[PDB]
């Protein structure tokens, strides 16, 4: 038992730890563990390694020892904590995190992940505070300095931005070429300027964290089938997130697997996470073929097992680097095709996926180069949204006049029996808009949302007040239930003003970025009277977004903000809107076919990324291509002009307002159809012998 | 409480 022996073959495994070889230096942390066991530094690094081999409770026992052996041990406490953290035991995380601090005020790094504890709980404050305080102990501390970036981001500060973005590429340069584990997430790396191969690269290394968890498995490579011979012709397609429920992703394809065709298809859900109780989930479980629910399964070698011996031919990746992901179960490559379809605006990096389900006009050819998987080209969209399933509601529509199509504007399944039972009402012909002139009824609705109130009887019909949904439905508010009143949605309600040109961007404030704030100033100057529409989300972005439009020009009444609303009122809302202002930087995806189907039209500017160009496939779907805008001039005066000539912005909107049905872009048995030919086509490709390559 | 932003007037 000689300290200095154990001490030898610690730092003999610290070498072979920085050579990545983290299984040999396992076997001499507990070879130093052998010779002398009250070692601390080894129980820490063993607890280290441990941790990233996904041995959490292992991890925790080491940590535990080394500070028992010398209770100084800052650096154990937040180490355990993350191990804490990654046992979903927050509890102990924050304690070993104050723990630390107390002990040792000066130590940076528990400052910093006390910050990432608050910004995984939305205290985005809080969370840049602790971020600056760990700065302050350690100014070279890159996990804590971009990850202040990104909540300086979700805030929209923009202090210093220009030098902040030069910053961060040069951390990721370095951490790159020092075989170093990128302090920039691979989802937040499409919102700064880094090169398409840093941004493969930072992909890739966090693909490669799967592969360090599942090479302890020890796991052989699998046998995938070669047919369809034991399926019955059938090709098993299984899909897997972490979303089955009240979540965006299933806002956009619950439809998706009930309308696969049962003759050549088997469908396979694997459900990474719990029943929300959610109609949501209750639909895909309903309508696809089999349901597995992989959250029973914590251990990715049985989940990767599961899903092996259910004959699954190809996998889809609907989580990629999101929350809720368990690519370790992609790694193990249970399935001969893997592809990634929506949950993710991005390259996976790595080689265990073989796909990425894309259209030509997201994913052009010249791009290709940021995608480590190949290109699978959808025939004109990869998007797709459930809107003409969940808001039918939306699919027709009736104003008051008090004769505008976006000031007072009534839905509902039952409006046209309720609309032929007023005696006048004008149809304004375009398939046609009916107008309820100024009259006692009208009255009474006006008065309903001047009064507050939640709800009106009109002839025997329920008339609702479209900001008291949740009260009145809280299923149709959430988007599970289709509302069976009828709802009144006025722009008093949300402060807008009735005569003027209301640009709006629904989407999340990181979106945006000092120069797209620019475009929206030049574009409200050059608009009389014309407001910008945004919403608190967060809400403590708002005095940074405003102070910002100040310096631009602009006085305080040309930017409005509203709260956050329910699924069905944010989509219905939308009505109130002339022109849509996407976020260049970030496209608004699921923003952006809300908007659609409320038949607003959506000024975009597509860029390099999947994520900047999503809105310009979507609007090419459409077949709205004078709404896409080559570059910042270009965005400028497409939104001017519909702002100023409003025959042309009556025009283009009636062309949103038929093409929404028209198009393919929300007719999901067409989406899966194609989708279907697509799988086909990549089949046919292995099955006869060959590696995945690109398919158009 | 669903008041509106501001109100329309007769
Ligand atoms: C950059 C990014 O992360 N993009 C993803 C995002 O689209 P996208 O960026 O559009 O959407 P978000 O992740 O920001 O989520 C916004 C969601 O909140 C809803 N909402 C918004 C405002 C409001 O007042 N009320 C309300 O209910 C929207 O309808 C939408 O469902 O989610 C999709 C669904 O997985 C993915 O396909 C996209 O790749």
């Amino acid at each position: 038992s000689c300290p200095t022996h154990a001490d030898s073959l610690n730092n003999l495994a610290n070498i072979k730890r920085e050579q990545g070889n983290i299984e040999e230096a396992v076997r001499l942390y507990r070879k130093a563990l052998e010779v002398f066991p009250e070692f601390a530094a080894a129980h820490s690094n063993l607890a280290s390694v441990l941790q990233q081999q996904g041995k959490l409770q292992e991890a925790l026992m080491h940590y535990k020892e080394a500070i028992r052996i010398s209770p100084t041990f800052a650096d154990a406490y937040s180490n355990m904590g993350n191990t804490l953290k990654e046992m979903q035991d927050v509890q102990g995380a924050l304690q070993c995190y104050t723990r630390a601090i107390q002990i040792n005020p000066a130590f940076a790094d528990a400052h910093s992940n006390l910050a990432s504890i608050h910004k995984d709980s939305g205290n985005i404050p809080e969370a840049i505070a602790s971020y600056r305080t760990a700065l302050k102990l350690k100014p070279d501390f890159p996990d804590a300095y971009c990850n202040l970036a990104h909540c300086l981001q979700i805030v929209c500060d923009w202090t210093d931005y220009d030098e902040r973005m030069k910053k961060l590429v040069s951390i990721v340069a370095d951490q790159l070429e020092k075989n170093r584990l990128p302090s920039v997430h691979p989802h937040h790396s499409m919102l700064y300027p880094l090169s398409h191969g840093f941004r493969k690269a930072i992909a890739e290394r966090h693909g490669n964290l799967c592969l360090d968890k599942i090479n302890v498995l020890h796991k052989p490579p699998y046998e995938h089938p070669k047919d369809l011979k034991l399926s019955d012709g059938r090709l098993r397609v299984g899909y897997v997130s972490s979303d089955f429920g009240n979540h965006p992703t299933s806002h956009l394809m619950q439809s998706i697997p009930g309308m696969h065709n049962p003759d050549k298809f088997e469908v396979f859900c694997y459900a990474l996470s719990p029943d929300d109780g959610t109609n949501f989930r209750v639909k895909v479980m309903a309508e696809a073929n089999h349901f597995i629910d992989l959250s029973q399964i914590p251990c990715n070698g049985k989940a990767a097992d599961r899903i092996h011996q259910d004959g699954i031919h190809i996998l889809v990746n609907m989580n990629g680097y999101t929350k809720g992901a368990r690519n370790e179960l992609f790694a193990l490559r249970p399935a001969p095709i893997q592809a990634m379809w929506l949950g993710y605006p991005g390259t996976s990096g790595a080689l265990f996926m073989d796909y990425i389900i894309t259209d030509q006009e997201t994913s052009p050819a010249e791009v290709a180069e940021q995608y480590s998987e190949k290109l699978a080209y959808m025939p004109h969209t990869f998007f797709i949204g459930d809107h003409a399933n969940m808001f039918p509601h939306l699919k027709k529509k009736a104003v008051i006049d008090f004769i505008y199509d976006n000031r007072i504007v009534l839905n509902g399944i039952d409006l046209k029996a309720f609309l032929d039972s007023l005696p006048d009402v004008k149809i304004v012909k375009m398939l046609n808009m009916p107008v309820i002139p100024m009259n006692t009824i009208a009255e009474a609705v006006i008065e309903m949302i001047n009064r507050g109130q939640i709800q009106i009887t009109i002839n025997g019909f329920s008339i609702s007040n479209g900001l008291a949904t949740t009260q009145i439905n809280n299923k149709a508010a959430t988007g599970e239930e289709v509302p069976r009143t009828i709802i009144v949605t006025t722009r008093s309600q949300y402060g807008l003003p009735e005569d003027a040109i209301v640009y709006c961007n629904f989407n999340q404030l990181y979106k945006i970025d000092p120069s797209t704030l620019q475009m929206w100033a030049n574009i409200l100057k050059r608009v009389p009277n014309s407001v910008l529409w945004l919403l608190r989300f967060p809400a403590v972005g708002e005095p940074n977004i405003q102070q910002y439009a100040q310096n631009m020009g602009l006085p305080q009444n040309r930017i409005i903000f509203s709260p956050v609303a329910p699924k069905e009122e944010h989509v219905r809302r939308g009505q109130l809107a002339d022109v849509c202002l996407d976020t260049p930087l970030c496209n608004g995806h699921t923003t952006g076919m809300d908007v659609l189907w409320a038949g607003t039209p959506m000024v975009t500017m597509p860029g390099e990324t999947l994520a900047s160009r999503v809105a310009a496939s979507q609007l090419t779907c459409l077949g709205c291509l004078e709404l896409i805008a080559k570059n910042r001039q270009e965005y400028e005066d497409i939104a001017v002009k519909l702002g100023t000539d409003l025959e042309y912005l009556k025009k283009v909107r009636g062309k949103v307002w038929k093409q929404r049905i028209s198009s393919p872009l929300f007719n999901t048995k067409q989406y899966t159809m194609e989708l279907e030919r697509l799988y086909l086509q990549m089949w046919e490709h292995y099955a006869a012998g060959n590696k995945p390559d690109h398919m158009i | 409480q669903f008041m509106p932003v501001y109100q329309i007037y007769l």
